């Protein structure tokens, strides 16, 4: 519980750690996913300019990396929920929630 | 082999790696870990009960004895008051000693150890018109219990 | 599929929880005489707690407590124990008012 109750707060600023464990699990296979496909499409786009590979291949390649990379994205405002931040700034009231207490 | 192939093979072994890592922590909640240390209570159900995932109704519940807060109420006219108080009239201004000053049970009794005091509410409530404000208290020999009427006694000009 | 309402109810008869209570004001006191003045000096024989039923006729036999419940309750303003007794011959069923009988020094 990353704040001082009755103290005021900036927008954005962490309030708290929800433990994330599961979005940092699907975090790091987006990540797997992403690393593949962008070296994947580097090379596409490398050779698309000497004509070895079509430009069929090369658009379809660019596709699945941009993919990938809206999946990552994906995982990574999970991540962003997992320490929640201060919509507004202002003064904040006590916690009515503790540490150690399961949120859903 | 090309280093493309190398690439996907190891990505989906990355996959894989976060799949049983999913269910490696799915194993752990199973086993229900306290997620903090304290004292425990009674078990609310007990062993042939079905518990689902999230449901409302806890099964037991620990707790932390030291140190203890105290929720006191104040009238919100008695905090213009003072408010107006402050800034007039007489001099009304207590200093570096206005931290806190000490609790009465419900006994009537005195409680030797002086606490502290940190705002933690601004917001009147609407059907008594008073606001709630918070002290932190030792407990060393666990002689306090969360949840007892008692009055504190504190300090202003 | 993790409906509220049961079907039925399965119950172990033996042991019985006994969970009884007592005001918060009689604890501390207790727990004031117990340390300042005359010391009760509760002994070994604190552990030993014997019951009555409604009807006024003591049960045979005698059962030990343990301590379960640190925090007083907000409606009440009462603490609330428990302790562990022995039913052979199921004569005591779950739901039961009960008198226990303490020993406070």
């Amino acid at each position: 519980r990353l704040f001082k109750e009755g103290s005021d707060v900036k927008a954005g600023q962490q309030l708290y750690q929800i433990d994330p464990a599961t979005y940092e699990a699907d975090y790091q296979s987006a990540q797997a996913n992403l690393a593949s496909t962008q070296e994947q499409a580097q090379r596409y786009k490398l050779l698309v300019a000497d004509q070895a590979v079509s430009k069929q291949q090369y658009a379809d390649a660019n596709a699945a990396y941009l993919q990938s990379k809206a999946a990552v994205e994906q995982a990574r405002i999970n991540l962003r929920y997992t320490k929640v931040l201060s919509p507004i700034s202002g003064r904040i009231g006590r916690s009515a929630v503790t540490e150690g207490a399961l949120v859903t | 082999v090309s280093k493309q192939q190398y690439a996907d093979a190891n990505a989906a072994y990355l996959q894989s790696k976060a799949a049983v890592e999913q269910a490696r922590i799915n194993l752990r909640y199973t086993k229900v870990l306290s997620p903090i240390s304290g004292r425990i209570g009674r078990s609310a159900v007990t062993e042939g009960a079905l518990v689902t995932n999230g449901q409302a109704n806890a099964m037991a519940t620990v707790q932390q004895l030291d140190p203890i807060y105290v929720d006191v109420t104040q009238p919100s006219t008695a905090l213009l008051r003072l408010r107006r108080e402050l800034a007039s009239g007489q001099l009304e201004r207590a200093g570096d000693n206005a931290a806190k000053v000490s609790l009465k049970l419900e006994d009537g009794s005195q409680y030797p150890l002086e606490g502290r005091l940190e705002f933690s509410e601004v917001s009147v409530d609407e059907g008594t018109g008073s606001v709630t404000i918070r002290a932190v208290f030792p407990n060393p020999n666990n002689e306090l219990l969360p949840g007892m009427f008692v009055h504190a006694q504190l300090q202003e000009g």
